[PDB]
DNA sequence: CTTTCCAACGAAGGCCTCAAAGCGGTCCAAA
DNA sequence: TTTGGACCGCTTTGAGGCCTTCGTTGGAAACG
């Protein structure tokens, strides 16, 4: 009888032992999205926020000069880029299609 | 000892005398010098003794008895009925998987003689013995368990594993990592022939011929159903049926017996006792994986 | 001929339905075949061919020896884009002389711009004005700019990068041309961890849903 | 889905 | 003339079928389906190719294949199988790649560089889990453990090798050991190796 | 389809004999044995394994009518009776006949020979007695039927179908 | 038995709570989601194996602080910004490609 | 509520047969 | 006439059939 009851509570311990991982990523996996999507929200709010207040001052005082720091830098860069690579892949589409 | 003595002597008396040398290559528990002693062309019981006392010149143990017969089964491999276990639900190693198995049977109740043995293919080969609390494991009642590493199947040989099925099962699955194992009814002699389904390894113009169309379309059928390739060679089958007779449902139990099945249900569609297309429960035996059946309307 | 047209057709058709199972069409197929024995023989196969969007020439001589195959050497020739990574990644491979993981990694690389070209195309036609094509639908980066406030603006660079094995993976950045004046305005000073939140933001719910909220913030 | 590509290619 | 211009058509679209088969994978459509051929290569060594058999009706079934069964492909079949089915085949092709290019290293270090092995190497069928013991020549012993459990990759992300027996005493015996892990983590097992021993 | 003996034209010293049953290798066999030899004659063979006939715009004249039935099966006899309804009684005036198989061996005659017995008696019709498996006997059997052929053919000047069946008629 | 009979009595709690736990944490997401579709709306593409957010993006960043007179590069690149040149070859670039799509 | 036995019968070890082949005797080819 | 060769003889023996025993849950019957 005690071969038997070998036999329930190791298959008791064998089937609850799986159990325990899927509810336990689960549940990190859902706490990191809570904290994730509260963060996003929260930079969403806040960076409409300030798109408000300087479309408000923007059209308070339009005409003052607009200067940029170096945070700002590399991807201005980006448009100043220009090798005409893509403008000499435009004339090769040119050619192909005039036939 | 004694017991390990008489034991590799009914091993010996079992394998035929006609490859016990290759037994001897496949044993290497013996060196070769001892087997250039002893000259295969005289008596059976001759040859025998000269075993034993090359065998008690050495320490005779069971592990290398376990062995012997373990290598037996490999070159026979066809005197026992085997049963497939389905694993379900990705790390592997020889060493730690061979711990925890001994640790799990030797926890089961006190002891068990198990031995194992790698072969090709993954074939990991393990010899069971049974013992109860209270007596030294029979070495007359064995059971063998075939593994494969990293696969949701194992074979097992059900000879008395009748009396603690349940035992064997977990300690597979928890060796295994595995959670979930279950017995599909499918039970077979030729193990090939299940490897194969498991894992789908597999003129006088005088004549004329009339209703030549039912033939052609019959063959081609036929073909189609089966294919050219050699059938796996499968030995029975059982339908256990209950259903509305409507011609309080009959309940219906038939077997299939033959030594050679797919082939002559091949044929019928030939030779005319069939109709062209067979039914899904005989066209489906390597397809379902299924041996024993039981459907209702 | 009519059955041997019928037979070519079904051919074709069937080398139709596997060019689109592969989404490439190898153009011309040229077989040379050479013996040199001490038996080892060296087969030459040049092939123009062309995935969806993009065209290239390859060819490769192999060798097969008496039962092993290799590939003894390859040449292959791009068309020049801006994507001058696609050519350092062909250049790599053909010292790795390998085929099949190089096909895969550029059906990889152009299904991700066939995404990404679409993808702009649509967040375009939605909003037309507050979206401006830097170097068009088929370039690397987008950029959103108020035409009333040119102060601000926001750019979102994507770049395709290949692994070492030759596993692919995209890559979106964000950088904000934003004056001090904003900056000073407001003291909450959440720009310093964009980059972050909004990669998480664009994990959470994807590039389209991420763009479409981003803009409608922009209202 | 797929079912549709393919049946879509293969007419 | 017409006959002329069929054999050549006939021709070239041999050549495009063997292109296409001499890339990427392989496909032979048949009446219940198409024998998809998969073809295996690495560092531009042509490895063993499969084949898996497919049924074009609705209900998609597998009756036939030559994958070797320890590749997990049952549940990606149920991932994207029915949906999706061009990443379905594109996930098994690398997952065949990768495995046949660890077994190609496998069996070239087994083959070429056992001179400086002091013991069989213990495999996996999958290939995942590595552990071998090498000499190499002063003598230096080590043991050495790689896992590849990222399946659809070639080279493993976490490697360990250690001595047992022996007492550490050279900082450089550590730093050919630091050598080594730095090796296996980025580079190929017979490329690194021909590299040192060399 | 009703068959009928007096549908088309024969050929120029043509003949032709039609095998109705259900073991085709038999069948086979026993045409085998058939075309073994030619006499003067011409000779066709259909082997067909139901009734009625597959429908045929080019089928020439069926001379002669023999069904094969095994005692070892009671498939072959539902077979034959079944068949039997798409013929007209006028090719039971001599133009059919019947060739029992494995009648010697008592022991695997499943249904019994008096059976096939009374239906013939019933029909009028020859009933004859033969082992295909024999060789011997096979042949013995060729060269019985191909010269019943001749006579129901109307090759040899003096006799008919009806003149054939006045002989060969069992008693009771 | 004990070992056992211990060993899996606590764990099966543990799931009780962290049942619970999770039971609750979904229900806040529910209401907290429904706040970011206040504005944002409800609704092909592929995510990633959380790779996307691992590499530094903004190593340019610290690239910049590398060249010299950075503020004066600053000022030379705004100079050369108000030039109606480059973007009359930026809006001709444009009106090039506007018609390839 | 528990325990032991009869039953249902399944199963495999053991008895018993023979078809197989090696060893032995004998006839016939060759020295 | 003598010696070697090949025939047929004989015994040995390997494998399959088969009876019987071992094991037996599952139900029935007695009960601390």
């Amino acid at each position: 009888k005690k071969r038997q009851r070998m036999i329930e509570v190791q298959d008791e311990l064998l089937r609850l032992e799986p159990q325990l991982k899927q509810l336990q990523t689960k549940y990190d996996e859902l706490k990191e999205r809570k904290s994730s999507l509260r963060n996003a929200a929260y930079f969403l709010s806040n960076l409409k926020q300030l798109y408000q207040d300087y479309s408000d001052v923007q059209a308070q005082e339009p005409n003052v000069k607009e200067t940029y720091d170096s945070s700002s830098l590399p991807a201005l860069l980006f448009k100043a880029r220009t090798l005409l690579g893509a403008e000499s892949h435009l004339r090769n589409i040119n050619h192909q299609l005039e036939k | 000892d004694e017991t390990v003595a008489e034991f590799i002597k009914r091993t010996i008396l079992k394998i035929p005398m006609n490859e016990l040398t290759t037994i001897l290559k496949a044993w290497d528990f013996l060196s070769e010098n001892q087997l250039q002693t002893v000259n295969f062309r005289q008596r059976k019981e001759s040859v025998v003794q000269h075993l034993i006392h090359l065998c008690e010149e050495k320490r005779a143990s069971i592990s290398d008895a376990a062995l012997l017969d373990i290598i037996y089964m490999q070159f026979h491999q066809h005197q026992k009925v085997w049963e497939v276990f389905q694993m379900s639900k990705d790390l592997f190693d020889m060493k730690q998987f061979k711990n925890s198995f001994k640790k799990i049977l030797q926890r089961a109740l006190k002891n068990v003689t198990v031995s194992f043995r790698e072969t090709e293919e993954n074939a990991v080969w393990i010899r069971i013995a049974w013992g109860t609390q209270y007596t030294k494991p029979n070495q007359y009642k064995p059971t063998y368990v075939v593994y494969y590493s990293q696969t949701p199947y194992a074979f097992t040989s059900s000879s008395m594993l009748r009396r603690n099925t349940p035992l064997l099962g977990q300690a597979l699955t928890i060796a295994s990592k595995h959670h979930q194992i279950v017995k599909m009814d499918l039970r077979s002699r030729y193990l090939d022939s299940l490897k194969a389904i498991v894992f789908k390894q597999y003129m006088d113009s005088r004549i004329i011929h009339e209703n030549i169309v039912e033939k052609e379309r019959v063959q081609r059928i036929t073909q189609e159903t089966f294919g050219d390739y050699p059938q796996p060679q499968l030995e029975f089958a059982q339908y256990k049926l209950e259903t509305k007779f409507k011609s309080e449902p009959l309940r219906c139990l038939i077997k299939f017996s033959s030594p050679h099945l797919l082939e002559a249900l091949k044929s019928l569609a030939p030779a005319g006792i069939a109709d062209a297309p067979l039914s899904p429960l005989l066209t489906c035996i390597p397809n379902k994986r299924m041996n024993y059946f039981k459907i209702r309307d | 001929s009519k059955d041997l047209k019928n037979q070519l057709g079904h051919l074709e058709s069937e080398l139709s339905f596997l060019s689109t199972l592969t989404g490439i069409n190898i153009r011309n197929h040229s077989k040379q075949t050479e013996d040199l024995t001490s038996r080892k023989v060296l087969q030459r196969h040049r092939l123009s061919g062309n995935c969806h969007m993009v065209t290239f020439q390859l060819e490769f001589q192999i060798l097969e020896i008496q039962l092993s195959s290799a590939v003894t050497d390859l040449n292959i020739i791009m068309e020049p884009t801006e994507c001058s990574e696609l050519s350092e990644f062909v250049s790599r491979a053909e010292e790795r002389k390998d085929l099949f993981m190089f096909f895969r990694s550029l059906h990889f690389f152009v299904e991700w711009f066939e995404y990404r070209k679409r993808t702009f195309k649509h967040l375009k036609e939605k909003y037309p004005d507050a979206v401006y094509l830097s170097e068009g639908p088929s370039s690397c980066s987008m950029g959103i700019r108020s035409a009333s406030r040119p102060g601000f603006e926001l750019v979102i660079v994507w770049r395709i990068q290949i692994d070492e094995d030759g596993k692919v993976f995209p890559k979106l950045d964000l950088l904000t041309k934003v004056p001090q004046r904003a900056l000073e305005l407001d003291k909450n000073r959440a720009i310093e961890t964009a980059p972050l939140s909004f990669r998480t933001l664009v994990g959470l719910l994807g590039i389209e849903a991420a763009l479409e909220s981003l803009i409608k913030s922009l209202c | 889905d797929s079912y549709e590509f393919l049946k879509a290619i293969l007419n | 003339n017409e006959q002329e211009a069929l054999e050549e058509k006939l021709e070239n679209v041999k050549a495009i079928l063997q292109a296409y088969h001499f890339t990427g994978l392989s496909g032979k459509l048949t009446s219940r389906g198409v024998c998809v051929c998969i073809s295996t290569a690495f560092e531009g060594n042509l490895l063993d190719s499969y084949f898996v058999d497919l049924v074009i009706q609705k209900p998609l079934r597998i009756h036939h294949h030559s994958v070797p069964v320890f590749i997990p492909l049952e549940e990606i079949a149920a991932k994207y199988l029915q949906t999706n089915i061009q990443h379905f085949l594109f996930s098994l092709c690398e997952y065949l790649n990768a495995y046949s290019g660890r077994k190609y290293q496998a069996d070239r270090l087994q083959s070429d560089f056992a001179a400086l092995l002091t013991g069989p190497l213990q495999r996996n069928p999958l290939c995942n889990l590595l552990s071998f013991t090498y000499k190499l020549d002063q003598s230096f012993p080590f043991c050495a453990r790689l896992l590849y459990k990222d399946l659809t990759a070639t080279l493993p992300t976490d490697v360990t090798v250690t001595c047992q027996g022996v007492e550490v005493l050279s900082t450089s015996w550590e730093e050919q050991r630091a050598s080594h892990e730095t090796l296996f983590c980025t580079k190929p097992l017979h490329q690194v190796f021909a590299s040192f021993t060399r | 389809s009703v068959l009928r003996p007096l549908d088309k034209l024969p050929g120029l010293n043509t003949a032709t004999i039609l095998l109705v049953g259900t073991e085709d290798a038999l069948l086979q066999q026993l045409a085998d044995s058939m075309l073994k030899e030619d006499c003067a004659s011409e000779l066709k063979v259909h082997l067909a394994k139901s009734l009625p006939l597959p429908s045929s715009v080019n089928r020439p004249r069926i001379d002669l009518i023999v069904f094969v039935v095994n005692l070892h099966s009671k498939y072959s006899l539902q077979n034959t009776e079944e068949s039997l309804r798409h013929v007209d009684a006028s090719f039971f005036l001599g133009k059919v006949c019947f060739l029992a198989t494995g009648a010697g061996r008592e022991s695997h005659c499943s249904i019994h020979r008096h059976t096939v017995v009374k239906l013939a008696h019933t029909y009028q019709s020859p009933l004859l007695y033969c082992d295909l498996e024999v060789e011997g006997f096979r042949a013995t059997m060729a060269q019985r039927l191909v010269r019943v052929l001749q006579i129901c053919a109307g090759h040899v000047p003096g006799v008919s179908a009806l003149n054939l069946l006045s002989l060969l008629r069992s008693s009771e | 038995i004990d070992k056992m009979v211990e060993t899996t009595e606590l764990m099966t709690g543990n799931i009780q709570s962290l049942k619970n736990k999770i039971q609750i944490l979904a229900s806040e997401v529910e209401e907290e989601e429904e706040r970011v579709k206040q504005m944002h709306q409800i609704n092909l593409s592929l995510p990633e194996l959380s790779q996307k957010t691992l590499k530094a993006p903004t190593l340019q960043k610290e690239i910049l602080a590398l060249i010299p007179n950075q503020n004066a590069l600053l000022k030379d690149l705004d100079i050369l910004h108000n030039s109606s040149q480059m973007k009359s070859m930026s809006t001709f670039i444009e009106e090039a490609y506007k018609k390839l799509d």
